[PDB]
């Protein structure tokens, strides 16, 4: 009989991991604010790693990764790949992003105008987005777009002017891959991912065709659910028109490269995020999210530390991390694709 | 030279200090009648470890060490055990009322009533010195005299030693040990009055002693004897600088330019390496990079915390045994490549190293086995902090509800003395978070 | 650091006088005095309840009360009746017929002073008085009445050490006369106010272990002092043998007694068998926490442990021991306070009780303790509704508004266990 | 990488390695607290004397 904690009602992934662990009828959960738990699915914001691990004859363990923020922040993740001698300056998967502060509070707004300049200089797509973890805008004009920063730490990376558009429609889309890491560092690449789509043409000259989130799509986009069931493209689908259209597969022309990925962000803050030697353990769930050209060449976007699953996706992925995460730390009486590397 | 007076409060005070100058003594080739034989300055001298010990006409050498509990049972067994000799019966105070666990009655009750008569013995001690240092306390957070009385004791020491440094060894409650529920207030009493009085405090989790001797030395219930063997080496080797030749921190006011710039973070942590179990019949011996690496594991620290998510603003390193230089720099250049070691930007990414080429000494019959060469790092990291969240979360969860306040408030204390310590604490806490999170 | 302690009526003397048996034979002490031991550790604390005479004779620190001579003409007949000391037999002859009023008004009152006065002697030769424990009856007269009586004057003499009390609840199981809940309800007060530290010992829980659990069909009152002589054994045992956790009386109550009126404990024991089986670690962990091994006939389970107190006795793995009490209190953490970090505090002898490789003793203050005091107190209002039987005690002077205070007094005091039950 | 401020002697040696550059009361007082503490508790016991006392 185990124990666990419960700390974050909004998690629409772990409510199910709640739900599944009760069903074994070996786990017997206990109030939020109970410290004889061994395990914690705890909250998003401040969570307390410091009163881990100091229970005597209790093997906690917790569900997010302590300083795992440093790859799921929009100004920590460009600052990580930048210093990161692993990642390097020179980062062939990631697009050439910029750290600005606003003019009202390092940062790189001489740095990011170089570069700009000579996108100027030279004729070259020069369109490019600023966003931040809190509204975002798509401007060829450096001006613009500092203007609009000035009006929180926001982030200036490239736009992917030239992205692969799914026919028919012509739109654009995302690839959203589920990564759990157990606590043995183990990375396990889900293998079911979704294709945010958009429903509409995409425009190279109104924010609808070039942004795929769920919200902006259910919301502003006219065509919403037409090609595919609420936006969402999987796997086998996504496969088969690669198949069909490109005469390639998704293992090899992208998915090669999502993996690739996904190794080198969680090998590069290993050494400061693993609970190898801790006195207590830690898992975590990652959502990666990757952009691919028309090159069929694989970008990274963004990485989620508290991601949604997609609905289809819910019970199986849900399954999947009790037995490797949890159920390998306390075992009762695959889906992933195990990324190896060297620890 | 400059002496220094060693003060021991409570059952783990007594205790603690009982395995320390038992260690100063095989370290420093004292025998248990208080002679030394290469001592060949007959009754006086000006060494290095004159500092620690005084000398009389007939040779002995006198700690310059005071006893000081509230209860006669454990100091009585100081009277009649191996180093009975060392001390004379001045240094050594005893009541017959303990504080039973409660802050303020070692601090207002009972602590009034013997208050005056340790300042004099103290002062004895004091007027042996030609130059007076400072002092070193032992004792405990949790104990009703190792918290009530020390805090009443570091009051008095500011006012009658103004110049004066005073550096703490501090245990920090963890219930496989503990004795009491109240601790959490014990500790949290004690150091709001008393962070104003230490220039340096050296905290020591009882938790951390214990998993340690569980580990590394194969004990499956540790005792106290176990831990305060293990932690007078911790000790010893924090003060080898101020009892042997050398260069670093030969002085305490050197502990506090060394490793505390901002006066209320002024709690170094302490890892020690390698700790070796003397059962093993033949163990491979660890080089300076394997012990240099092992000051980084959190498994070898004395408070639980992690470094990695904390900055840095002071860190040295104390070398005993068979090190040099050289292998010392190859250690760090290769362990800043592998490890997460962030300073503060008002400080420079530094060590300061110390090596003492006499290996550490092992009490015959101990647990701890015999290594050619080890190494104690004392670094200030906001990590540390962890310890006063875990303590102040216990404390707010009783005090919600008013429990057990009864008994500090019938022994004269306030209520409200309780939440101006814990708003203290908050403001601690506070004081970490700027220093070490962005 | 001694105690004194003091028995008071039939049933404080001859429960008393079991303890005083049961421990001279745990610490080496013959019906004569002379120790007769093979370790030290028997004499090593020994002084807490014994005092050393000439002739290396070690005479308990007991003083007999009662208004009746009869219990105590007992005792001194007893087995280990020639070790009290002579001058500690404080006796009338008029008695005081179960009534509450007689033992702590009249009867009680005229004798009270000469009792105080060998309490007074016995304190004057202590080197560092810890305090009393009185073991009495709270259904009776004089252990009732006089008892209540000599702890309000004892905290007066001596305000500033601890009061300890072993308190026999009564119950209509076995029940002597129907004006049993008066005088408890009358003493419950008292017990509030005037003592630290309350061992309730249910005469039901008695009654029931016997019959259900040790199999005795007709028990009688010497069944139930045998399990009030082991539990008193085991409650004292960190204070009679050398240790860390609860020395001595003050220490234990800061460890138990969050609030000031919240100082009633469950007392269990483990184990309770019919025999020359050997009992594990972990057998004695779960019998010492079920409902059918404890004195005060409540159920856990129906409220919350404010703090626990845990003593294992006998040679067996320490490390063992750790980790059934981890285990009890990580599997049942909805029955522990979590406004208490670490209320569970255990602590470990070496030699082991009379007929037992190793025991284990249980001190709760649960909040399910108000089950005993609902109990009595449904019983009283009962009668009191109808003012019956009340001329026993108004023909002493008592008035019915002291009666109205004392049910008052108690309903409050079952309101303030619920107020920390949720 | 630099190495400064070596002091050597016969029992050791010290010495610095730097990586990269950076980027009370008185006894009135005390008297008084502990002199207020002992009269709330003289306080306290004479009002137990003369609840006793009723
Ligand atoms: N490391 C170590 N810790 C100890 C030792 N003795 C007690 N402790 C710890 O100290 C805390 C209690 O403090 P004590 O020193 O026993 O109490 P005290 O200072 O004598 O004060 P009193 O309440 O008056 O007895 C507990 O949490 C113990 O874990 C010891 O010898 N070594
Ligand atoms: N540099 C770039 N080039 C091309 N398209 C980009 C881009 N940056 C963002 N986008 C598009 O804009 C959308 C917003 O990305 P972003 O990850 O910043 O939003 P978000 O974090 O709020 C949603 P989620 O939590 O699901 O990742 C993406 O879905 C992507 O399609
Ligand atoms: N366990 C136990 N209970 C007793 C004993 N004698 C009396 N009682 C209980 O105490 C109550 C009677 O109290 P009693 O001893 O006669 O009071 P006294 O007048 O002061 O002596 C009844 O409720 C009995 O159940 C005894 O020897 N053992
Ligand atoms: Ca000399
Ligand atoms: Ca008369
Ligand atoms: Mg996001
Ligand atoms: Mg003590
Ligand atoms: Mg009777």
């Amino acid at each position: 009989m185990y124990t666990f904690v419960v700390r974050d009602e909004n998690s629409s992934v772990y409510a199910e991991v709640s739900r599944l662990l009760l069903a074994t009828g070996q786990w017997k959960r206990l109030r939020k604010d109970n410290p004889r738990f061994n395990l914690m699915l705890g909250e998003r914001n401040r969570l307390p790693f410091g009163r881990l691990g100091h229970e005597p004859g209790l093997v906690q363990l917790v569900n997010y990764y302590r300083g795992a923020d440093k790859l799921c922040r929009k100004a920590s993740l460009v600052k990580l790949i930048k210093t990161s001698p692993e990642l390097s300056e020179s980062c062939t998967w990631f697009p050439e992003s910029y750290v600005i502060y606003p003019t009202n509070l390092t940062d790189e707004r001489e740095v990011f105008l170089a570069a700009y300049n000579r996108r100027r200089e030279g004729r070259e797509g020069n369109v490019w987005i600023a966003k931040s973890s809190a509204g975002i805008l798509i401007s060829s004009e450096a001006s613009e777009l500092l203007d609009f920063i000035d009006e929180q730490v926001h982030v200036i990376q490239k736009y992917l002017e030239k992205p692969l558009l799914l026919e028919p429609g012509h739109r654009k889309f995302d690839i959203r891959s589920w990564v759990l890491v157990d606590h043995l560092y183990n990375i396990y690449l889900y293998r079911e991912g979704v294709l945010r789509t958009s429903s509409e043409p995409y425009n190279s000259a109104d924010k609808t065709c070039h942004l795929t989130n769920h919200c902006i799509q259910k919301e502003y986009s006219k065509n919403y659910g037409r090609y595919e069931e609420g936006n969402e493209m999987f796997f086998e689908e996504f496969n088969q028109y690669l198949m069909d259209a490109l005469n390639t597969t998704l293992e090899n022309s992208i998915l090669l490269q999502i993996k690739h990925i996904i190794r080198s962000c969680l090998m590069c803050i290993e050494p400061a995020i693993s609970t190898k030697h801790l006195h207590y353990q830690s898992f975590q769930l990652f959502g990666f999210d990757f952009m691919v050209d028309e090159e069929l060449k694989v970008w990274l976007i963004e990485v989620n530390g508290a991601p949604a699953c997609a609905q289809k996706l819910y019970a199986e992925l849900c399954q999947g991390i009790v037995d490797v995460a949890i159920s390998s730390v306390f075992p009762l009486a695959s889906i992933f694709i195990k990324l190896h590397h060297h620890h | 030279m400059r002496e220094c007076i060693s003060i021991h409060v409570g059952q783990a005070g007594v205790q603690i200090g009982n395995a320390c100058w038992e260690l100063y003594c095989l370290e420093h080739g004292i025998q248990p009648d208080g002679q030394m034989p290469s001592d060949k300055t007959i009754g006086g001298g000006d060494d290095s470890f004159n500092t620690f010990f005084s000398e009389t006409g007939a040779g002995k050498h006198v700690p310059r060490a005071v006893f000081v509990d509230l209860e006669p049972t454990v100091i009585d067994e100081v009277r009649t055990g191996t180093y009975r000799q060392l001390f004379h019966p001045e240094q050594l105070i005893t009541g017959k009322e303990d504080a039973a666990n409660n802050y303020a009655r070692g601090h207002y009750t009972i602590g009034k009533e013997i208050i005056d008569l340790v300042l004099d013995r103290i002062r004895k001690l004091a007027d042996q010195c030609t130059g007076l240092q400072g002092f070193l306390v032992f004792h405990s957070f949790g104990g009703g005299t190792g918290s009530g009385f020390t805090s009443l004791l570091m009051e008095r020491l500011s006012v009658d030693y103004g110049k004066k440094s005073k550096l703490e060894f501090s245990i920090y409650p963890a219930p496989q040990v503990s004795t009491a529920v109240v601790e959490p207030y014990n500790s949290i009493l004690t150091t709001h009055t008393t962070l104003e009085h230490s220039d340096c405090a050296f905290m020591v989790d009882n938790e951390a002693i214990y998993d340690i001797c569980r580990r590394n030395l194969d004990i499956e219930r540790p005792t106290y004897t176990n831990l305060n063997r293990l932690i007078s080496q911790i000790v010893s080797s924090i003060t080898a600088s101020l009892r042997f030749d050398g260069a670093l921190n030969v002085d305490l006011t050197e502990f506090q330019t060394n490793l505390v710039p901002y006066p209320r973070i002024h709690f170094p942590l302490a890892t020690y390496a390698p700790v070796i179990s003397a059962e093993k019949a033949y163990h491979e011996q660890l080089s300076v990079a394997e012990i240099t690496n092992a000051c980084f594991e959190p498994a070898n620290q004395m408070v639980k915390c992690d470094p990695r998510h904390g900055k840095y603003m002071a860190c040295c390193l104390l070398y005993r045994g068979d090190v040099v230089p050289k292998d010392v720099n190859a250690a760090i250049a290769t362990i800043k490549t592998k490890r997460s070691i962030q300073f503060v930007d008002w400080c420079p990414t530094g060590f300061k190293v110390g090596i003492n080429y006499q290996p550490p000494t092992v009490v015959p019959g101990g647990d701890l086995a015999k290594v050619q060469r080890a190494v104690c790092m004392l670094s200030n990291t906001t990590a540390i902090a962890e310890a006063w969240a875990r303590l102040d979360h216990k404390f707010d969860l009783m005090y919600a509800k008013r429990a057990f306040v009864h008994w500090y408030v019938g022994e004269g204390m306030e209520e409200g003395e309780f939440s101006e310590a814990r708003e203290d604490m908050a403001a601690l806490e506070k004081d970490y978070e700027e220093v070490g999170v962005d | 650091r001694e105690i004194v302690h003091i028995q008071a009526g039939q049933c404080g003397n001859q429960i008393g006088a079991k303890f005083w048996e049961v421990i001279s034979d745990e610490h080496g002490i013959d019906p004569t005095g002379s120790y007769h031991g093979d370790s030290d550790l028997q004499l090593e604390r020994i002084n807490v309840y014994y005092n050393e005479a000439t002739g290396n004779k070690y005479v308990p620190r007991a003083i007999l009360v009662d208004l009746e001579p009869g219990t105590m003409d007992s005792v001194r007949s007893g087995p280990f009746g020639q070790i009290f000391r002579p001058d500690n037999f404080v006796f009338g002859q008029s008695g005081a017929g179960n009534n509450w009023a007689k033992g702590h008004y009249t009867e009680g009152a005229e004798l009270v002073d000469s009792v105080l006065d060998v309490v007074r002697k016995e304190s004057e030769s202590c080197d560092c008085l810890q305090g009393f424990q009185l073991t009495h009856s709270l259904g009776g007269g004089t252990g009732s009445g006089m008892g209540t009586l000599l702890i309000s004057k004892i905290r007066e003499e001596y305000p500033d050490r601890i009061m300890n009390t072993f308190s026999v609840m009564p119950s209509p199981k076995v029940s002597d006369t129907v004006v049993e809940p008066y005088n408890a309800t009358l003493s419950v007060h008292q017990l509030v106010e005037n003592t630290d530290e309350t061992y309730c010992i249910d005469n039901e829980a008695l009654y029931d272990i016997c019959f259900r659990t040790l199999k005795l069909t007709t028990p009688t009152y010497g069944d139930l002092n045998h399990l009030v002589s082991a539990t008193m054994s085991g409650v004292t045992t960190c204070l009679r043998f050398p240790g860390q956790l609860n020395a001595d009386l003050r220490k234990l109550a800061v460890n138990m007694v969050p609030f000031p009126r919240l100082h009633f404990f469950m007392p269990g024991f483990a184990p309770l068998t019919s025999q020359y089986r050997a009992l594990t670690v972990p057998e004695l962990t779960q019998q010492m926490f079920d409902s059918k091994n404890m004195m005060a006939a409540c159920d856990p389970r129906h409220g919350r442990y404010l703090t626990v107190a845990a003593i294992f006795r006998g040679r067996m793995s320490m490390k063992e021991v750790d980790e059934q009490m981890l285990n009890v209190q990580n599997k049942n953490s909805s029955y522990f306070v979590e406004w208490i970090p670490n209320n569970v505090k255990t602590a470990v002898c070496d030699i082991p009780p009379r007929g037992l490789k190793m025991s284990a003793t249980f001190i709760g203050n649960s909040t399910a303790i108000q089950e005993l005091f609902k109990r009595i107190s449904e019983q009283f209002t009962a009668m009191f509704r109808r003012k019956a039987f009340l001329h026993w005690y108004t023909g002493e002077g008592m008035d019915e508004m002291e009666f109205t205070e004392a049910e008052s007094n108690m309903n409050d005091l079952v309101s303030e266990y619920q107020q920390y039950q949720d | 990488m630099e190495v400064i401020e070596l002091n050597k002697c016969t029992s050791g040696q010290s010495f610095e390695v730097i990586l990269k550059p950076p980027s009370d009361p008185s006894l009135e007082e005390i008297q008084k607290k502990l002199e207020a503490a002992e009269e709330r508790r003289k306080y306290q016991e004479a009002e137990l004397l003369k609840h006793l006392a009723e």
